[PDB]
């Protein structure tokens, strides 16, 4: 059995009547979900997976990219010298599960060795229809209402002894994260809970001791632009940028609140430039959300130095579909 | 944290000898990520195998590659004028220190002069006295400051020029720096040299106000 | 093909900042990761950092932290380093480096894909000399050996070139006239933050009482040249 490249279709629950974009767009992209999904393992099987190499990652991206074309129109984007203007309405903008399916003539594999890292052999190996439901949540630094781990905290690396390799990590218990712009109007803030943050960190500082037994150290940002400098992601239409220092500063041998910002301004993810938006709505904007994963980089230097040290990272969104379809490959059949 | 330690820190060959470098990573890596460059002086690092054993643009074969786990070596099989250079290996961010390749010519014991600060350069308050080896190889050499034979310590800058291009080898200045307070304090200034083309430590010497 | 061109030498003064820049052509900048390397004197490659140019993301080396700062200019394709807090232990060669291409038009490609380690495309590099000094000449002394101390038919004289900046100085003998058997030595930065190097040459000691020998200094960043005869003290 080999791997294949090919055009998976979506499956969707969207609603006809709702002016949400995710569903707008669901309701001629994909088709509704299977209610009684079928799932066949494989006796005496072993396949080879790379989550770092996968073609699925790939359309995801693409469609997101289409998803987001389409709905968040700004009143001006910058893409070269090219200054394009349009309309710029309001809109409604909240993430649906998308299920990814395999066409006539192929399949998607699963690997169900739920103490897998991503890429090598899985002796465990089943057939799906289609993908678990997967929110196309596109975010930094933070993964949000993601999938999660079975028993214990998993670090993915292509290799965690080269520096320059994301880290994406996957938590075991969903860390709520609650973010309000109050009735400035740019204004905003995150409130997590510290016990329950503290928590995810000791178990993800124990995974890490098994690559590296120092002290783990957790550090903010340390550059770039503003987009993966904080948590940035959207909420009720508005681009939202939230200073996570105050998650990423402890040493290892109550409320958490983060400030925020709404920008106009932004960076563009799918492409490379510049977009402005109109001004925020006013009321309340909520977002009420879990982080399940993390997106980290590890400091580099050639020293023999009594620690290890980890900051948030990420800015590539294809790390963000890695995170979830990390199990799956497609395949070709006879 | 993968360092990197490369030996011998100078190999001496002639041209047309043969020549193996070697790098010991802290640990055990993969082939797939060592690499080793040259450097020549005024230039950047050039790279020259980029896996183990692969080897890039413009890169003879005589260049080998070798190694796995935590011995590395690079060897050049008939070393070549264009050859003699700094090669470092490396893993990730890390470099080894270096090793240098060297061009090959007899032991020569360095001629050894002493020369007193000047009367003009003590008006101003300074005392610099200089040692001199001339011409000798191989480079290691030791060069120890005694004023009245006291062992002097942190008060003295060496530079060495590089390898002759006519006769290969090195010559070297060792400057002792001193206030002419303490210069006009003490009387006897000796400069004393170890070097493997002598039989015994050559020690030159002054005595301060005099021809 | 690939292209790195680094910006000149710069001359600091501690504790100021300095930014280098490295501009980039024969590819795609937003496809490769960008490093600096730093090289002190007679020492080995030091990595300080790699840089994405694709959002700007960043990874120092732990020991340079608080030290550089690693941008870029998309639209030119220009990669900067800027230093603050300059002290003479900064005074180095700064390479911009880049490692091999692993995407060349596939489709989403970036830096973090591919494998930075491979340092095949390295800038010329740029000097940075921390000194709190001016330019300024040097001062020229004899190097004359002690009389009571000789040998047979071969005696050594010279001159120190001593508290200048920056470099180079040139050093000639009997107006170059006087080569076979002449070295000046590297210079060396000393505390003061000002240069200073001995130039010597071995002749007959037969020679001296006859011959007479000049070392001519000259040194254009402050316009200054010495002649100065050299000759034993009675
Ligand atoms: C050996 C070392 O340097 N660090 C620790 C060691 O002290 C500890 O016993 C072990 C966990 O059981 O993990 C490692
Ligand atoms: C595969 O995994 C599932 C769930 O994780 C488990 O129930 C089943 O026993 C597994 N089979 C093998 C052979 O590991
Ligand atoms: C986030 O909001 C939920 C309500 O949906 C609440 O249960 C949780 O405690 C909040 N977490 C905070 C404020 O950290
Ligand atoms: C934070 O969470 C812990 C356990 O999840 C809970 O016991 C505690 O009450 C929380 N703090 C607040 C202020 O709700
Ligand atoms: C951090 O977590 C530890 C236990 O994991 C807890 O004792 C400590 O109180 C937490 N930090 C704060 C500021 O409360
Ligand atoms: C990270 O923390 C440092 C320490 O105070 C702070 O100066 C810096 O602004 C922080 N970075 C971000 C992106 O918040
Ligand atoms: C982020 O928060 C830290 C701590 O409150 C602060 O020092 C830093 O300046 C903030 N960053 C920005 C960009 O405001
Ligand atoms: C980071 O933590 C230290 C102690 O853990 C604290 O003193 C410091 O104020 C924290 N930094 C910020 C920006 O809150
Ligand atoms: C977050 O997780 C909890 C349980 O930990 C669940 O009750 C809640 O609905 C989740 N919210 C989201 C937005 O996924
Ligand atoms: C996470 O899911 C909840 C429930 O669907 C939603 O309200 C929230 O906006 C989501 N968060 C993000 C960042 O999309
Ligand atoms: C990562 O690279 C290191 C160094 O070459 C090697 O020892 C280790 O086995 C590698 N790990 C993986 C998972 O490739």
């Amino acid at each position: 059995w080999k791997e294949a490249e090919t055009t998976l279709f979506c499956a969707s629950d969207a609603k006809a009547y709702e002016t949400e974009k995710h569903n707008v767009w669901a309701t001629h992209a994909c088709v509704p979900t299977d209610p009684n999904p079928q799932e066949i393992h494989l006796e005496n099987v072993t396949e080879e997976f790379n989550m770092w190499k996968n073609n699925m990652v790939e359309q995801m991206h693409t469609d997101i990219i289409s998803l987001w074309d389409q709905s968040l129109k700004p009143c001006v984007k910058l893409t070269g010298g090219s200054a394009i203007t349009q309309a710029c309405p309001k809109v409604t903008f909240e993430p649906i599960p998308i299920h990814y399916c395999a066409p006539a003539g192929f399949a998607i594999l699963k690997c169900k060795d739920e103490e897998f890292n991503g890429i090598g052999p899985c002796k465990n190996v089943s057939t799906v229809q289609c993908t678990h439901g997967i929110k196309p949540v596109v975010s930094t630094q933070l993964l949000l209402n993601g999938s999660l781990a079975e028993k214990e905290v998993k670090i993915r690396c292509e290799n965690i002894t080269n520096n320059a390799k994301t880290i994406i990590v996957q938590l075991v218990n969903p860390v709520k994260i609650n973010c309000t712009r109050p009735n400035d109007i740019r204004q905003a803030h995150c409130n997590v809970n510290r016990t329950e943050w503290n928590n995810t960190l000791h178990q993800v500082v124990e995974q890490l001791r098994k690559h590296f037994n120092k002290t783990i150290n957790f550090a903010n940002s340390t550059g770039g632009d503003l987009e993966i400098t904080t948590h940035s992601f959207n909420c009720g239409g508005e681009f939202f940028y939230c200073n996570t220092t105050n998650l990423f500063n402890s040493t290892w041998n109550d409320t958490i609140i983060l400030p925020c910002r709404i920008k106009q301004i932004i960076n563009m993810w799918q492409r490379v430039g510049q977009a402005m938006y109109a001004p925020p709505i006013r009321g309340v904007i909520r977002c009420e959300s879990n982080i399940t994963g993390l997106i980290l980089t590890r400091d580099g230097g050639n020293t023999n130095s009594t620690r290890e040290t980890f900051r948030p990272g990420g800015g590539d969104m294809r790390d963000n579909w890695r995170s979830e379809l990390y199990k799956y490959k497609v395949v070709k059949i006879e | 944290y993968i360092g990197l330690t490369q030996s011998p820190g100078t190999l001496s060959v002639s041209p047309g000898e043969r020549a193996t470098l070697s790098c010991r990573p802290s640990q055990a890596i993969s082939k797939s990520h060592l690499a080793w460059y040259s450097q020549k002086s005024g230039q950047p690092p050039r790279l020259l195998l980029t896996g183990t054993y692969e080897r890039a643009s413009g890169v003879p074969d005589r260049f080998v590659g070798s190694g796995s786990g935590t011995n590395y070596t690079l060897t050049i099989a008939s070393v070549e004028a264009e050859d003699f250079a700094v090669y470092f290996c490396q893993c990730f961010e890390g470099f080894g220190q270096g090793t240098k390749l060297e061009i090959k010519r007899t032991v020569a014991a360095p001629s050894v002069f002493i020369f007193p600060p000047s009367d003009e350069q003590l008006k101003s308050g300074t005392a610099s006295v200089v040692c001199l080896l001339n011409n000798f190889y191989p480079r290691e050499a030791k060069v120890q400051w005694k004023v009245d034979n006291a062992l002097q310590s942190g008060n003295s800058q060496e530079s060495v020029t590089e390898q002759d291009s006519k006769d290969s080898t090195y010559s070297l200045s060792s400057t002792l720096t001193l206030s002419k307070a303490d210069y006009e304090k003490h009387k006897v200034y000796a400069c004393e040299v170890t070097h493997q083309g002598l039989s015994s430590p050559v020690t030159k010497s002054f005595n301060r106000g005099e021809c | 093909q690939h292209s790195q061109v680094q910006s000149g030498t710069q001359i600091k003064t501690p504790g100021a900042s300095v930014t280098l820049s490295c501009g980039t052509s024969g590819y795609d900048f937003m496809e490769s990761l960008i490093n600096w390397v730093r090289q002190e004197i007679g020492k080995r490659p030091e990595w300080l950092g790699w840089m994405n140019p694709r959002g700007g993301g960043v990874n120092y080396a732990q020991r340079f932290q608080g030290k550089v700062t690693m941008t870029r200019d998309v639209s030119s394709g220009t990669a900067y380093l800027t230093l603050r807090g300059l002290t003479s232990d900064d005074t180095a060669k700064y390479y911009c480096v880049r490692g091999k291409s692993c995407c060349n038009g596939r489709r989403y490609c970036n830096g973090a894909d591919c494998f930075n380690w491979d340092f095949e495309y390295w800038g010329q590099g740029t000097l940075v000399i921390v000194s709190p000094a001016s330019t300024k000449g040097p001062s020229v002394f004899p190097l004359a050996p002690s009389s009571k101390s000789t040998s047979g038919g071969t005696a050594a004289l010279g001159c120190l070139v001593k508290d200048y900046f920056p470099e180079p100085v040139t050093v000639s003998w009997n107006s170059g006239a006087l080569t076979s058997g002449v070295h000046t030595f590297p210079a060396v930065l000393q505390s003061s933050g000002l240069y200073s190097l001995s130039s010597v040459v071995t002749v007959p000691s037969s020679s001296l009482g006859t011959q007479t020998y000049i070392c001519n200094v000259n040194h254009k960043p402050s316009n200054t040249k010495v002649d100065k005869k050299v000759e034993p003290k009675s």
